[PDB]
């Protein structure tokens, strides 16, 4: 249960705890007012780096929840694959749409 | 009038820029109402390889939608983009969209080949190609305005120690940083070090050499130093990229969960399980600035942009360089003078000025450095916040452009080049000409 | 290059470079090497009209 | 020259042996690219000959 | 003998490597591309000033002089403005023998 | 301009390669995009008759989606394929693409 | 001839029809969960075709 | 089962023993070591003859699982024809597209 409003509360496994369409509204439901009581120990422009973790830890846990949505990324790129002594490596820019009945 | 003489006379018929793909450029640059997700997006691919190839689909949709909306080509503030869209997305495009991408890269590489018709065979003097001491773009000596690479700053470093090669980045000398990622943030210091965060895939990493072709930087300052100061009149500004915040509002995300006895709604409108419904909006998230936007975007191809989580970049690190004039030039009263032309790795070029949108402020995401006198907006530098209200009038005579990123008299470029991108009304396809011509070496 | 005092530029490379970019086969330009002391001269022509 | 060795490396072998070939000195008939015909009857250019 | 013609370069790839398939030989100087030739796995660092301006033909392949078409022939393809269809009846009228 | 000025001189008259017919091959020679699928026929065509009248159906696919898609000429990269481009499949190519 | 020939054919149904779309359709050579990195069919897509 | 890290493995039998299906999978997920203790008695450039027959092979079984789905193939080309003595000979050119309801 972390509260925006006091900076020294804000951590990764607090973010974590609130998925990602919680975060959705996490973040309008806060109150105006600001507590410079109790200042990060670390300082206050680390919430800022501490901001962009959260979601993009919770990027890639979000499409697990599309786990049956989508496919497995291939190379995009040559010079990635398993063995190139038989066939050479394409990469595959996907433009595909992954979705899965 | 003279030099549209010169120029329109090496129009001789290389190569012209079809006037549909003309309108639909200038389309581009004089858009007021331009979707701000675009911006968001070129911070988020910062030029990356594998970067694109994993955003590649976004891409696709966010064109044909804006070039069947205001049918204007989109991405053209950036060449490291227009540059890919013609190699990677080859049929994804429509018939027409694509004519628009083909022109400007071969109207790129028609200027390229100017300099190579007025030079004379022969040996190389300072260790420069001969062709470099006869044209300014072939020169080392520059760098493009906008770098997302240590690349270039590499071979400029490299120059002859008699031509002399320092930078001040935030002040200090080059230093070339390896990778960035999640964790590597560092996105306020003023040291020399310099990300590469740019590379095919996660195998093949350096700071010390490029993994890419040998014209890139030329085509780079051909592009920037001659067509956008023809086509946007020099309304637009280079701007300081804030990555604090993009990302951000990137990774927010409403992606709604998805039933297995349902389909993967496409509708943006009519759907209330796609990402852009109105319902699904909660103000200032991805599909929420969307509709701010008005740009259609899948909830699933949302998920690609977790490949943020497998490359980030830093910030917009000021550049000074310096150099010592020519092999060819330099004479024992000359050697003294220098000359100063900054640059930015990891920047962007804003393009028109939006600034009486209340919901879009000016200092949100992208902060603005007037790098070049080339680039400096009227109403762009003057509605930044806290501009001193007497030099409102004389703002709009000068650039502004900040000492620490260089001066008129020591740049490279002087200002009377600036007004001959102004003053000429030979149009767009007889003053790319006309500026290459300006661009030879006395 | 008839004429001399004036400062050559700084590479050896280049200065020499010009120089034989031009002199060479110029109707006037010195045929041997400027003598120090008095004068270049200008190659003979082999008639007039 | 003869051709030897096998089709793909026919272009390296050719290029890491001349490489100083080529970087000697200017080729004729390119150098030649650029003249004018009036220029191509002056001294200047040695092909005259 | 069971060649193949590459149209138009595309080096970019980090998809495709230059040296998967196809490798690259510039049989005679009408057929090198500037851009091909330069963009080969390994191409001498120092080479591509010049090899900008001249074409690079493996002697195994044929010289110039001891070939049937010396320089000019490509240039005048280069250079030529006449347009598509004006061309290349000029160049069918450009081999007729002496 | 003498090299023209005389095979402008030739161009009596004889033939004229249409304009549109003159777009086209360019944005094939000029394709970024042109795709490598096409290269791969080549060389297992290899010129052969009967391996062209095997993927006969393959070509058109392949042809009028290319067509389609950018508007414009495929498989220009070598003669024999235009021949045999022609004196087979008529109808199958769109009026416009023959 | 040899990545022509790295194959995902997928077998058709006796009562299913022959796949001309190759996005919704599971038993087109070219469908996405077909394509698998590097194939031929992931190079008809690679190519667009 | 071949196992694609050692090249002396691989004959026609142990590819051909495996279907057009498990073909495309087993390449991607080889092991990225190699062996230099035991390689291939006829040289790795003999072997490389010898997986370009099994995919013709497979492209074969592939065709094979694929023959109930296709025609009768006709000559694509005159000449070949059981009478040309009274009636010439004709070559079916294949635009058609084979499938079996």
């Amino acid at each position: 249960a972390p509260q925006f409003h006091r900076p020294s509360t804000i951590t990764a496994d607090n973010v974590r705890a609130l998925g990602m369409r919680g975060l959705v509204l996490a973040t309008n439901n806060a109150q105006f007012i600001m507590d410079n009581s109790y200042p990060h120990p670390h300082g206050t422009q680390g919430a800022v780096r501490e901001f962009l973790r959260g979601q993009a830890a919770a990027l890639t846990d979000l499409g697990v929840t599309h786990a049956n949505n989508t496919f497995a990324p291939q190379p995009m790129f040559a010079g990635d694959a398993a063995a190139e002594w038989l066939r050479p490596s394409f990469g595959l820019k996907r433009t595909y749409s992954p979705f899965v009945v | 009038a003279f030099r549209d003489a010169r120029g329109l006379e090496l129009g001789v018929g290389r190569h012209a820029m079809a006037p549909a793909t003309i309108a639909a450029v200038r389309g581009a640059f004089e858009d007021r109402s331009y979707p701000a997700v675009f911006y968001l997006l070129q911070a988020a691919i910062h030029g990356s390889e594998h970067v694109f190839c994993a955003l590649a689909r976004l891409v696709t949709q966010c064109i044909t939608s804006y070039w069947n909306n205001t049918r204007c080509a989109a991405f053209v503030n950036d060449y490291s983009l227009v540059s890919y869209i013609v190699t990677y997305l080859g049929g994804d495009l429509p018939e027409e969209c694509m004519a628009v991408y083909r022109d400007l890269v071969a109207h790129v590489e028609a200027l390229a080949q100017l300099v190579d018709d007025f030079t004379l065979p022969g040996p190389e003097l300072g260790g420069q190609a001969q062709a470099e001491l006869n044209h300014l773009m072939r020169d080392p000596a520059l760098l493009p305005p906008l770098v997302w690479d240590c690349d270039g700053l590499m071979r400029h470093a490299a120059l002859d120690r008699h031509r002399d090669c320092r930078i001040d980045a935030g002040g200090h000398e080059p230093v070339y940083a390896a990778a960035c990622n999640v964790a590597t943030a560092d996105f306020n210091r003023n040291d020399g070090r310099l990300l590469h965060n740019t590379q095919a895939r996660a195998a093949d990493a350096a700071d010390d050499r490029p993994h890419r072709p040998a014209d890139w930087t030329v085509h780079h300052k051909i592009y920037y130093y001659v067509l956008v100061p023809a086509f946007s009149r020099g309304r637009c500004c280079t701007a300081g990229v804030r990555f604090d915040r993009v990302y951000a509002t990137l990774q927010n995300m409403v992606v709604p969960e998805i039933a297995p006895g349902e389909e993967c709604p496409s509708d943006p409108v009519t759907d209330p399980a796609h990402p852009l419904h109105p319902a699904n909006l909660v103000a200032n998230t991805v599909n929420a600035m969307f509709h701010n936007g008005r740009v259609v975007v899948d909830g699933p191809a949302m998920l690609t942009l977790q490949v943020l989580a497998h490359n980030m970049a830093e910030r917009t690190t000021a550049l000074l360089c310096s150099a010592a004039p020519d092999a060819g030039a330099n004479t024992a009263s000359t050697a003294n003078m220098r000359i100063f032309d900054g640059a930015l790795h990891a920047g962007v070029l804003l393009m028109a000025p939006q600034h009486l949108d209340h919901t879009i402020q000016n200092g949100e995401y992208f902060y603005v450095l007037p790098v070049h006198a080339l680039f400096a907006g009227a109403d762009h530098v003057a509605n930044a916040p806290n501009f001193p209200p007497a030099l409102r009038d004389l703002a709009r005579h000068v650039p502004l452009v900040p000492p620490a990123l260089g001066a008129n008299y020591f740049s490279s470029i002087r200002q009377p080049v600036v007004q001959h991108a102004r003053e000429s009304a030979a149009g767009e396809n007889a003053l790319t000409y006309a500026l290459m011509a300006g661009y030879f070496k006395m | 290059y008839l004429g001399r005092g004036a400062p050559p530029l700084l590479d050896n490379a280049a200065a020499v470079y010009l120089r034989n970019a031009v002199v060479a086969g110029n109707r006037l330009g010195p045929a041997q090497p400027l003598p120090v002391f008095g004068c270049a001269q200008v190659p003979r022509r082999a008639g007039m009209d | 020259a003869a051709p030897a060795g096998p089709g793909a490396d026919m272009q390296q072998r050719f290029l890491n042996a001349w490489r100083q070939r080529l970087a000697h000195g200017r080729v004729r008939w390119v150098a030649e690219c650029q003249m004018t015909a009036e220029q191509f009857m002056q001294p200047d250019n040695a092909n005259l000959a």
